[PDB]
């Protein structure tokens, strides 16, 4: 995977070149803003199992045939790997929010899942709404003014979204 | 590549685990670290020119031989000192790049993996290069943290020679 | 036991490598955090028992069944409110554990694994323990960093239990 | 393994008690010397290939019988494993200072050495030799006021000793 | 999935070995229980809607908060009573499988496998489960090694629970 | 895989149902005919060696071009390769006759079995004839009125010849 | 393993000899009680989890030693190891019930057994306790005369009692 | 040793599981056989020194060059005969033992496994025993479950020879 | 295929060396054997036809029982004979190709491996082809070198079935 | 894989066929010309460093764009895995004028290799030219004239040349 | 240790096989090898002092900054002289070794094996070596088979510090 | 292992001392020896099947109770692994001569022989009765002055028994 700052170097030595003083404005700018970027890495994680279960219920209360018997999300072996997902996809989120690139996120979690899913007959529309409410949910908790120095968290917040927009597309 | 936020995603990634407290540590540290990275990477790639043509001339110095004896590993032709100014070049470049990621992953991935193949192939000696980066250490004119770190990353490139 | 440093050194060790800046960052992160870490094991250390008692009762108060129904696993009988307690008590001197290394170590080792378990063969619920983690929340009486850092122990006990 | 922090509540979970107000302070205290630890650790690891060759060197000016033929450390098979386990315990060494407990030199380094030695018939007294020389050349090194901020180390380097002497005691 | 049939099967397959008069004394064995069981299965069924609804009403008498306070976890909404209901049909149902196939399998593919995971994340308690299972074993009105064989299917859900 | 029971279950879950009373009476059936479908998995089992090999010199004297020097079964170990892949398929039809469905044959026999014989050069058509003499072996070996209560097998040997069938076809 | 049949063949190969005359009655004598036996395995079993439970609850509340800090059964990771050690002797035991001797309880539970608790420090005597406990439980439970066909298990509880022992007796 | 005893008890404890009903069917189908098996047991062994030198007459009659030629692999001489049906007896006693378990175990360990190599080493026909065999069958005198049974064995290691 | 030559490279090749003077002796005690095992390999196709027919009948003479016994694994009929007198004409020329070669490698490949399979499913006697085996050996007509390394091939297969 | 003998043999089974008079001249042919084969062998492998060393310097001296950053020899790793690949041609090139045979040259190195190197994106023209100068130069030593007995090795360089010729065109 | 002989015996031991025609080969091979190389052995050790000491004075006069510059890894003081002596002793010892047993078995044994780590740390250039090797090439006097042999063993050392 | 050659050369280098004297002219003698040592292994090997079979009958004719139910030859398994032993060190011995060393059989055969004979309850006294059987039958083969060019192979039979009485003197 890459962080931020191992992103620029990467795309440098591909050139033979030194990072410009113009990418280490923006790499001094995300350093900048670091201590907003653990609040929500803190305040999303600190919600994970809430994020999951309330995003879950939402989904399956809106699509009743997930549930039924014979659907997807029917039994307890298929109720669980369906919950693991969503956890899953809020997890490698999160990896991405933190290292503050998406390379954690496509490599190691949405690469080849919708093939996956095509596979076993996991509908990918499906996952995408459980994934918007999770996306929903954590910029709510993560952009809460209470209980933190006020301040503009709006350039992270597009960030973050950016992040659970690329996981719905994956699946979509 | 490893710096310290892929390191501690990879460790929470292979324990199956959220972030904590931990890993938050680990950024403040990295973010700590930053300014002072960052300004070592913009001043080393300021000089750089300066510093390779000084460090090849500091190897030619403490080495003549090597601006004497022929043969394609030697600097006794044109292509071999500008072989040489460019690997110099090299190992500055690796040097600013760790400097922005916070650790030797630029180097390793780019540089000492494999460096012990070219040298033994190629016949040229760790040695001189191991003097030249002593010429960029006592050159760089880099001060406080930003010095520290950067020789971090030159005496890293020294011990894998040595 | 897991701690920044111990994590750090883990990694370094099964890459054979010698420690690096990677490594000094995560401990600069860890000296930064560790003040305010103290801090607050300090404060939780000194409210330890009256936020316990506290925490039980709030339990009971939403869960006044847990006081009333007839079993071991309840809190029924004065044993029954001692266990409570006890176990509440538990959960807040791990809180102070893991400010005390900077994170989740301490919880994990001596609490958190085996604890599904535990519930299981007790009978007792999740639930009972979340309420109680709400309140330890609500009147430790800490801000600024050392909030934070103990908040987000409590929250990950409170995200394992749910 | 544990550092200086896990340690101390390893210690005082077996009694099932908060860490002392007084352990609190001792920690307190390693974490204010922090940046002069992580400068030691900079330092020896820094000089680490020195450190070992210049060790080794003296070692066998010292004990030509090591390199003779026949010595244990004759052959490049031999000499290349006994400077390998040099460096090893000078980086699990390194390993106990950047921690601030010695748990991980025991553990991963210290424990069956001596066992390991006199069935192959490595002479652990000459290691101890050895380990003893780049004991007092990492001490040197770290404690060289020359390119940092001046100021007081020597708790420190005592108790940096007190791991080299750790490592040598246990083959000697 | 698992019944004595396929694991008799599966035995001799992963030693690569025909089948000997071994498996046919499993056969016999799954022959002697098979007419008990379908019996038992044949019964539950007729009685599933009924045990079901009256297991409900058993569960909210021994755990008479599960039907007042708020929350989408407890019985306290029709919706709620609903879940219920359906829920204890399911263990209902994968009973009579149990019956039809003779062993654990399909109570273990379709029900046990995961439950745990359900049972935290919808803060359900087990020991609803159990009081519901336990009502069914008093009122399923089976007798003989009909019952024998449907109460070790009820037993092993409620060994799972707890 | 499946046996008998386990198959009507497995369908029914799907709908969420109970098994029908229907469904119930043809495992009452299956169940009344037990020990007819274990005297039949003995006999041909205690026949097993005879079965191959009669059936493998059969099929060589058939077709002479399999043993000739550069045929698929020349040379001791394709000849060996040859008989065992004779057992291999009669066992799992065994395996199917006993657990009284087909899933254990398709599974883990006769999956991806035609797509190996053609890149081995092995002629399909050669193994389906040597099953089809293993089938008719099998099923006067089963069937033979010596030496068992006498009763009506027919329905037990066209299943029989099922499996057997589906095996040839899988091939040919 | 041997079940009890297998455990008279071993012995009677070694010598050479047919199983006598008088060996087989005996064989014969626990088929006889064979139904009562298997009523007893799934009595025992069918209450494991509380067998277990309670036999716990009442070691802890006779020796609140093992639960006090640094006690052996403090924290969650050595209490959940506590009660499956519980759990695991217990299953082993109705494994010898089943099969009628004691070889599978010996070989693949009790053997090292006392000595890996010596080497953790966990307190055999304790262990021997809480079986002893589970004994008296598994009988009483075994031995209810209510809900099955009436008769003598007297034989049978004596030699289930007779594994319990075994079991205490190899940590005592 | 297998049995349908261990073969059940070893599926368990493989899964960490406790025994069930499936477990249960394994062991009524063992006791439905034992009565039989057991009875074939006893009848053979009291027929055992008469079939064993009947079976050996039957082989000796079919290849009689097995009395004439000469040859340590062959019954001419005293010590080859008595090899003979000593041999012939160890298989009828497996016979036996089989019958007792209820599998093919004994007969396995004790004679099957390795019977090749004695076979190809001391110069010893498969086709000698096969006669052996058919002989057994033909004479032991047994009906019902009992000659079933007993049959499956003595096919079982013609078999295993063919 | 297993030779000198494939076996020294086969060895280089597992530790990634270049071959070295060890498979140069390898290879030169390779070619001054080939004139020998060449010439043997010349000669014995020659003989082959003869060989093999007058090797039949040298078992027919040592085990009679062959040509009278009714069965197919017999030479009692023509078929039989044929099929006789074809196995070891495979023999035969089995050791041509390892004379050839250098080693056992085409027997291995070609006959050896998957023999015990063969005649135990179709009841042929290891000892018949022994004997047919020890008539090639005693009837080749070679001498010298040639003879010795034949006979060693011969002596291979005879081992194989004994 | 084969060497020339055991190439004519496995042509001769196939075939049911007894080698023939003229196909073991031809082999007698080979032995005889083995002592200049072995000369070749030792000639080639003695002067291997030097063969890859002095070709891969021709080859970025003629491609330089191959070492310029961003190039598919830019980077030690890179390159190390080029001189890698030089070295391992080069090694199975000897091993087949060993056992002269190609069988162990396509099996074992270039089977495939073409492939690889798309995936890679590593340019195979390139590698063809870097095989070329490492033939020029093999071809060069093993048929010096000085320090060996005089004869004709015209046949033998042919030979060697299309083994290398074969590498450089399953690459191109 | 590899030579041709522990080659030829490995092989066959890894596959559970007794030796054949093929190892005969081997064995023959290594025996018309050695006379040759004993006497290449001989040879060299007579002159072994005077090519050690040439050899020396040859890597001088190629790289003259070695007998100049200070420092303990070059040849400056007469300390360093006789280690480089030594070092080129023990090349020409372990050729003869090779010679002795007819592979670089020896070599690999005694000095290939870790050679790279230890001219790493102390700062020796292989290509001195490289240079020494060429001088013993030049100056044994060997001819024929002696030479050829001895030659590749240089050769191969030559190989494996370049 | 070590063959002769070998084991010369590693006594020479633990004294840095070139090849001696009394080791050379001598190996020479040695290798003088080589076509006689070379009949020997070819004759023992083409008879391993005899002789194992031959030592074996001979054995359990003098030693019944190894046969007698209960005795460690009793039973096919048991009797099979038996005859594989008497095969592996009669293999072991032939590369002990073939390498003129007994490095071979003491490392890969014989070390820790005994203690695993007396775990299993296998009389290595009666092992070495087997061996000294083969030992007899095998010098008498490699021995035989038929068919072979006459001369004194004393000093090589005398190399071979001493294999052999290794062997034996391991397990007696
Ligand atoms: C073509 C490649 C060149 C050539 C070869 C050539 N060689 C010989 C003769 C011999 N070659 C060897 C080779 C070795 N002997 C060894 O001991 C070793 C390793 C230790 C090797 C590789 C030997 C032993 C001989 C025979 C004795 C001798 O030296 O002559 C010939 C002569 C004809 C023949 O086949 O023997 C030839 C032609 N000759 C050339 O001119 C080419 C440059």
């Amino acid at each position: 995977m890459y962080d931020a700052f191992a992103k620029v170097v990467s795309q440098a030595d591909s050139r033979g070149a030194y990072i410009s003083a113009s990418q280490i404005d923006a790499l001094s700018a995300m350093v900048a803003d670091g201590s907003k970027r653990l609040d929500a890495v803190n305040r999303i994680t600190s919600n994970s199992s809430a994020i999951v279960a309330n995003a879950a219920r939402a989904l399956f209360a809106e699509q009743p045939a997930l549930i039924a018997p014979g659907g997807n999300a029917y039994t307890s072996r298929r109720m669980a790997a369906c919950l693991r997902d969503m956890e899953i996809v809020l997890r490698y989120v999160t990896y991405a929010i933190y290292s503050g690139d998406a390379s954690i996120l496509e490599d190691r979690c949405l690469n080849g899942l919708k093939e996956t899913y095509l596979a076993l007959g996991t509908p990918g529309s499906s996952v995408a709404v459980g994934i918007g409410k999770m996306k929903d949910a954590a910029i709510a908790i993560a952009n809460d003014p209470n209980g933190v120095t006020r301040g503009d968290c709006s350039a992270l917040m597009s960030e973050i979204g950016s992040y659970f927009d690329k996981a719905a597309a994956a699946v979509a | 590549m490893k710096t310290p936020l892929t390191e501690a995603v990879s460790a929470a990634d292979s324990q199956g685990r959220f972030l904590s407290t931990t890993e938050t540590q680990v950024a403040f540290g990295r973010f700590r670290q930053a300014t002072s990275g960052l300004a070592a990477a913009k001043a080393l790639s300021e000089k750089a020119e300066s510093l390779a043509s000084g460090a090849a001339n500091a190897v030619y110095s403490k080495f003549p031989y090597t601006t004497s004896m022929t043969g394609a590993n030697y600097a006794s032709s044109q292509t071999g000192k500008d072989k040489c100014v460019r690997d110099i070049g090299y190992y500055i470049r690796m040097v600013t790049y760790c400097c922005v990621v916070g650790g030797t992953g630029p180097m390793d991935d780019y540089l000492v993996a494999g460096i012990a193949e070219i040298n033994r192939t190629f016949d040229l000696s760790p040695s001189w290069y191991v003097e030249a980066l002593k010429y960029v250490k006592a050159n760089h004119g880099l001060s406080g943290d930003s010095a520290v770190e950067a020789n971090s990353y030159i005496d890293y490139a020294i011990n894998a020679l040595s």
